[PDB]
Parts: C-alpha cells; structure tokens; sequence
C-alpha cells in the first residue's frame, strides 16, 4: 500500500471528512508511532473538509497526549475541524503548501422536538463552539473576541493569510 | 515534504 | 492491521455504535485476552454513541466475569450505553482525555399494537431503565433517584463534570 | 478470525437472527466438533432475537443427534427460537450471564390468499406452536398448560426469572 | 471454509433456494466426488425452500448419472424441489431429522401476452408438473393421480408423515 | 476452485445467461484449452437460458475455429442461444441429461426512434434470424422451412424430442 | 486469471464498453507489452459496443505510438469506437470471426444551456466526427464522402461486408 | 497490478476525475518517487475531465515542491484542472498524443443561502479563477488578458492548438 | 449424521 | 459426465 | 465463560 | 486465434 | 494511553 | 511514451 510506506516514515494521512472511523484510525496510528519511537517526530498531512467535533477532538487530545511532537501540513484544503487540527500542530511545525486553503467557521448541527430538547442541543453546540474557539485563540495567539467574530461565517484564507493569522508557521516552497 | 516535515 | 497490533497490547477498541455484532466481537476479545493471561489488565477504549442495551449488557457482564481488571478510556465521545461501559471500568481505572464528552440519558424504543402489547413494551423498557440506573448509581456514588432525574433528558458532560459525577476517576492530561 | 479461535475451544457463536444461512453454519460446526472429539462437551453461546422455526429446529435436532453434550450460555438476549435453543442445552449445563434476558412467546407468520390457503397456513403454524411448547414444557419441567398461557404474548424474563422458570440451570457471575 | 471440510467427507450441502448457480455448483461437487471415488457413497444434506425446476432436475439427473449412491438428509426443511431431491436419494438411504419438515406442492410460474403465448406457457408448466409427479410417484410408491391430488395445495408433512408417504426411508431418532 | 479443477479436465461451464462477459470468458477458455492440446477433446456443459446473439455467435465461431472437437451437454436447460450452442457441438458428440429441456425460438430485440431507425433495427434482427435458422437447419438436418415454422414461437422440447429433432445425438442416463 | 494468461501471450482483451477506466487499462497494457518486447506484435481482441470518443482515441494513439504492430480481432461485435479501433489495426493484420459484426455510425452527444453553449458543443462534436471520418477513410481506402454518407445512421456489416469495405483484411475461418 | 509496474518506471497515472482521494493518491506517489531518487525525472500521464480546484492545487503544489522534474502527457483528454496540471509540467517536457484534446475554462461552483453567504462563495470562486488564470498565463506565455478572455466559456483545443497556445511543448507522433 | 449418512 | 463427455 | 462453559 | 493473431 | 491504560 | 517521457 502507498500509505503503509508513508506510515513507515511516520506520516499519518488525514485526507477525508472526519468521522469516528477516521478518528479512531488516526488515534491508533498516533499511539502506534509514539510507541515505536516516542522521540521521533510525527507528521500529520491534512486535506480534509472537516467533520465531527468529537471525532476531531479525539485526534486533538491524542496529539497532545503522546510524547512525539506532531507537525501538521495543509495540503489542498484544511477546513473546519481539519483547520482546527492543522492549527494544533507543534508550534513552529505547522506547514502549508503555497496554494492550499484553510477555512474556519462555526460548529454546525441540528435539533428537532420539544422546546426543552432544542434548548439542550443549543446549549451543547454553543459550548462546543466556545471550547473550540478558546483553543484556536490559544494556538494562533489571537484574542478570543477576534476568533469569535472571524468564525461567524465561512472564513477562507490563503496559505499566506493563514500564516499571518497564526494558524500555521511556515509555507513550503522548494 | 522535507526539509522539514520530514 | 493496526487494531490487531493494539489487541496484542491488550487494548480493545469500541469505536462504533453498539449492536449485537460489535458486542459479540468485544465479548470475544475479552474472553480471548482473559485466556492469554487472567492476571494482566485489559484496556477498553471507547468512542461510541452507544446503541443496543442488550448488546451493551453482554459487554458489561463479560467485563465483570473475567478475572483481568478492565480499565476504560473515553476518547472523543462516550454516550448512552457507551457511557455506561465507561462507568463500568475498574474503580480507579476509568479515564477520559481532556476534551472528551460523556452523555447519559434514558432508554429509547417503541411499540405499536393493542393496549396489552403496548403495556408489555412499556413495562420492559421501564425495567431496563431501572436496571441500568441501579448499576450507574452503584458505579457513580449517586443515588438511584438522582440518576433517574439526571437522565430524564440528554445529559452531556465534560471530562471535568464526568469526574465530579463519578462516571470516571481521572482525566489524562498528557 | 476471532471466532475460528473460539471454535478451536469448542465454542459455537450464535450471535444473530436465525435464518437458514446461520442454521446451516451452526449445524456444520456442531458436526465438525462432534467429529473432532465426540467426547468433549460443546459450548453454544447465544445472543439472538430468534428467527425461522425450521432453521431453529435444524440446530435443535443436530444438538440432539450428536454424542457430545451441548452446553448453552445466554449472553445479552436469547429470544424466541434463541430462547428455545438455550433451554435445549444439556440439562444442568444451561447458563446465562447476570444481566442477560430471555424471552418466549408464540410463533409468528403470515397467510395470504383463498380461504383454503389461509387454513393451510393456520394449521401449520398452530402445529408448530404445539410442537415447540411441548418441548419447552419438557425442558423447563413446566406443565404444558403453563407454557401455553405464559407464551400467549411476549414474555420477557431476567436471568433470575429464567432460572426460576426452568429455562436455565445456573447464572454465571465471577 | 467449513463446507470445504464437509466436502472432504463426501458431504454436499444444499442449504439455500435452488437456482442455476446453486445447481451448477452441486452438479460440480457430485461429479468431483464421483471422480474422487466412484465407490464411496455421497451424502446430500438438504435444508432449502426449493426453487427452479430445471435447476432441480439438473441436480436430479446428475445424482442418477454418477456411480456413487447418494444419500439424502432432510435438515430443518426440504420444500418443493428440495423435497423432490430428498425423495430422489438412494432408496433406503433417504433420512430426516426428528423435527424436520417436508413440503410438496405444484410448480409455480406465469404467462403474459397473447392467448397463443399463454397457451404455450400453460402447456409447459403442466408438462413439467406431470414430469415431476411421475418421478415422485416412482420414488414414493404413490400412484401419479394421488401425487397430483396431494400436491394441489401446499402439503406440509412431519418426518413421520413423510416416512409414511414414501418420501424418506428413516428418521434419525436419538 | 471447483471450476478451475473442471477446466483442468478440459470442461467448460456455460451456466448462466449469455452476455459479453460470459462470452469473452468462454472464448478465452476455448483458446486456452486448444493451446494446451489441439488434439484433446473439449466439453462444453450447458445450463443457460440464452442471451445476446453476438455473444453467442462469438462462442460459436470460437468452437468452429479451434482444432479440438467440442462436445456439448445440456444440463437442466439450454434455451435460445444456449440451445443453438448445444446443437453446435461436434456431430455425434451432443448430449442431454434425461430430464434436460431444450428450447428454440426467434431472436428478441427492440427498436425505438424514427421510422428509418426502426427499419434499421428490423432489417438487422431479421437478418440474424435467417443466419441463425440456416445454421440450425444444417445442425439438425431439418429443412429450413421447418426450422422457420418451428421457431416462430417458444418451442420447448424434452431430451427425447430434441434427439428426434436433431438438436442432440444422445441422451445420457447412468 | 484467464486474462493474465492472455496478456502473457501478448493478447489484450477489449471486451466491454469503452470508458476512461477501460481506456487507461488498455493504454497501460500496450505500453507494458511494448516495453516487454518492442519487436513482438500485439493482439487486441475486440468485442465491444464502443464508448467514449476521447477514451477510444487514447487507445488509438497508443497503438500507433508503440513499436509493436497491433493486430485487431473482431469477436462477436465491434461497434462505433470499437469498430474504429478494429479498423486501426496494422494493415493486413485486421481480422474477424465468420459471424461477428461491425457497426459504424456518427458521434453521439448532448448539449444544454445558452445558445452559445449549445454552439460550443455542436462545433466540438462536428469536429470529432470529421476527425474520425478522415481516419476511417484513410484506414479503409474509401473516399471521405463515402464514409460521411455511410456513417449517417447505424451501419451494420457482416465480417464479409466489413472486409469488402476495408474495415478488416481477413476472416478467421478454421 | 499494472499501474504498480508503471510506478516503478516513475510513471504516475491521473486517469479520472480529480477529487480528494485521487489527489492524495497522486501526491503520495510524487513524494514516494521523489524519495526514491530526487534526480530522476517523473512522468504524469493525464486523461481526466478535471475536478476539485483544491484537489488539483495539492497536486500542483507537490509537483513544484519536489526536486524531480515532472513531465506531463495528455492522452485522450485533459480538461479543466487536468489541463491546468498538464500545463504545469516541466517547461519543455509537456506532451500530448496526436489526437488528444485539451480544454480550459473557468472554475465551476455553487452558492446557496442568504445574500451574505452567496457573497462569501462568489468572492472565493472569483479569487480562485484569478489565481488559476495567473498561473496559466505564466505557463503558456499568454498575457493575462488573453487567458481571461479565452477561458470565459469551454475552450476545446486540439494537440496542435494546445501547442500553439503554449499549453504543451511537443506532440508525440511516432 | 452417522450411523449412516456418513 | 463420462462415458463419453469425458 | 469457564468455570464451567468451558 | 492462430494462424495468425498469434 | 500510558501512564496508566497501558 | 519514450523518447522522451520516459
């Protein structure tokens, strides 16, 4: 397989929408690689439109838990939770290709039923948005009020813009 | 994608 | 396979909704690992939205039957029966990653037919609820009527709240 | 597979609805194990909502034919024909996990067409009901009249009640 | 596979509806075993709802053509062409498990179009019916007109009734 | 594989409707076996309801091209192009099982569009029927006008009628 | 499998409608065989209803680019782009089975939207037809006017007619 | 596999619609071959209708990053982003078969929701169109004003026209 | 299923 | 199916 | 699930 | 399909 | 996930 | 497709 060879070089490929299965797979690879060599850095390549928040957080928490430093590379597009993980890479090791895109916005969801039930779902998604924004603020260095207004609607950034915002540290060239 | 990721 | 690699380390992955197939698989892994060595601990990683109550109970009962102590870790989300199994891990060995979520609620089901038939279905789901709630009560330290009141509607908890409630014992920082 | 490993230990897995495919698989395994060693007992683990009456009787008849005594273990749920197979285990060798569930009722079916056709379907399903109830009374030690009244509608029982009723011999614990 | 393991013991499994695929496969096994040892008897296990008449006849003609005597065993249910094949087993070597069921009826089909086309289809199915019934007559000892009368409607028989009728030679009791 | 073992014995199985994929497979097998040994006879077993005329002709032409004589055996049913192929076997080497069925008729097809488009399809299918009937006339020894009248509508024949008609040379029995 | 065998003998099977997938597969095979041995000719067997024009042209250009001469064989049916490829075989090495067919006609396409958009599409398909017609004229020896008039509608030809037209060079008899 | 055999020769196949999966696969192969030998050139064969802009840029950015010069070859069709990638091949190493087609136009997209959301989408796609046009002008030598004009609507070009335009450097004839 | 098939 | 196909 | 099934 | 393709 | 599961 | 890609 073309990916088994990549894994052998400590490269994990997050190249699809994030769901539990994808998350569980990524988490497993992170633990495996960290077990193989807790000192050697790991690289998480990202070309994802994002996905589930809980699955994404599962990946985020594993990246922070393991001893190896996880660098991130934006390939093509890192949107929503994908952009969240890109920004979660070891500071100084967050990369993007010259023409890749990074997009951030707010959590999406739904709720149907009694007022009380809609209330519960609402309180949850608002809590998730606050949690994700607080982390984005911490990771980019931007104030929370800035992250808040900037994620109101789909916010598409170029590699340069992403860098100047604090989502990435460097742009790969040659 | 090295230099430097790997 | 990565999961086969983790099974060698006595790590079982419950990363999907719980149905009979998933249950029978996990039950098998537990009996298998318990055969390989009834002394060494077993770790059940959980990122699940829950699922069938009977399938979940099959897993619970096996965990209780085998000699090895079963530690549990909430990765991403442990909801409903997934949250039940998280709370069923060995006392002191129930963990959760920093941004994991845990949700508990009541059983869900249905019934259509004669009054008599609806009654049979009603009595059964209410009994299952009492059965699950009594176990949660014992596991968390909360009395039965608190468990009942607190699961009336979807109850989402952060890792911190899950700890405070008694669903887990420790939060894994890094 | 994980089940191939269980087969080595003479453990047969009935963890799904019972149809001809499953029944034939179970029949083969039973013949295989009886062939491998007609002396050692065989374990049939059951977690099933039941299924086809004929498919069920095929398993039942095979269990009766082979020399090896067949123990049965209810994990999760043993309903309808699954409950029938559970109760058909070697007398004294019928088990159930603590939170297992067992359900018995009458056969289900359909009939569409001319009066003569409906009558044919009715006579058959009634004969099956009697045939199954007769065996259930023998296996549980319950008088036929009780089996008939108790299976009128879906009758769910806890491991405790199943033991009191005579459907199982012992409840596993530690 | 478990079935390949049964084949090594000269046991062929007919455990599904009969269509050209199943027929072609069984015909192949019969020819194979006949080549392996034209002296050794062959056992055909039957648990099927029947199916295609032409597919069924392909199996029938192959059983008759080969040197090995083919024993037939009714497991669960042998209906329609499945019963026809059960009754086609070597005389004296046709068996049934204690609670097996055997059902015989008439051919089923359809015709659409011009009176001429409907006539052609009608003539064919009635001819197929006589062809099958004459064989059943020969195999059971019942005259053609009795087979005809008795298969007018779905005719379900227990193991005992099937023996009395001449469809099987012995019941595998105990 | 069972069929791979049959091909070893130079037996090719046409056990389904004839489409381009089936034709291309049989054509290849015929060329392969002809390569293995241009002297060794080849057997084509037929249980098919027919299908595409061009796909059937591709098999026919391959049979005529190769040196090895190709005998044909009708198992179950050889209808339409399946019957055409059966009758195309080496003279004297065309067989049928006792209860096999053979059916001949005219080509089936469609034509949609403008008058001129329908005329194109019509002229084509009429030419195919002429081409097919002329060959059948040669294979069976029946005058062309008999083949034309006899194929006007679905004409089903028993093994005995097919022998009498000249479609096969001998019926196998035991 | 059977085709792997064929490929080893430098035989490429074009046996399905032509789409980019099929086209890329055949291009690969031509390039492979050409690399394997640039002197040994290659055989392209054709039984296809045709397909995409650009995919057909990819195959065509590869046949011409490579050093090995490519023989073409029409089996069953070579229609549209399939006929185009058949005719593109090395001169003197274009064959057909006695009963195969060859059909030529004009490009098929669609167009929806604004007048100028329909015009863009119209011009392209007309240019495509001219390009294919010019190659056919060159390949068959027929004047362009003849090809244009003859491809106005579905034009079905027998092997003999295709030979006398200049689409093939020889008929494979026996 | 056949494509694996070509990869060894440092040939990568882009023969389908460009999506994230295809892009990530192509990106992988590029990084792999670059590792194998950063000096030896790489060949990218293209037969694609195009697809995702971000998926295409990921491929494009990877082609620029690696040391091995990547040559491109249009076979059949290189439309939209496929054509973009063709033109991005190493100057002097961009090819096309005699009858291949190359099409360039402007980005395709969608916008739904509130006026403000449609504005977000519109702004993004217009920026993309300008980003792509700017590179197309650089690769072809054509002034930006001409690219903008020539891509307003589907612009299909022959190999000869692609050459004169500057999209490729040579046509592979013999 | 023996005695006697096998 | 022999005697005689094979 | 032993003691005693196996 | 030889003589002569192969 | 060790220290301490494993 | 050599000469010259490979």
């Amino acid at each position: 397989d073309i990916y088994s060879r990549l894994l052998k070089d400590r490269i994990i490929m997050l190249g699809s929408a994030i769901d539990d299965n994808v998350a569980n797979s990524i988490v497993s690879q992170l633990l495996f690689l960290a077990a193989e060599d807790p000192e050697k850095e790991i690289s998480l390549y990202i070309n994802s439109p994002g996905g589930s928040i809980t699955a994404g957080m599962a990946i985020y928490d594993t990246m922070q838990f393991i001893k190896p430093k996880v660098s991130t590379i934006c390939i093509g597009m890192a949107a929503s939770m994908g952009a969240f993980l890109l920004a979660a890479g070891e500071k100084g090791k967050r990369y993007a290709l010259p023409n890749s895109e990074v997009m951030i916005h707010q959590p999406l969801g739904g709720a149907q039923g009694q007022a009380t039930e809609i209330e519960i779902a609402a309180k949850r998604i608002l809590l998730l948005r606050d949690k994700l924004n607080k982390v984005l603020a911490e990771r980019t260095g931007q104030p929370l009020e800035v992250i808040e207004r900037d994620t109101d609607r789909d916010n598409f950034k170029s590699a340069e813009e992403a860098l100047e915002y604090g989502l990435i540290d460097k742009i790969l060239t040659h | 994608f090295s230099p430097a990721a790997p």
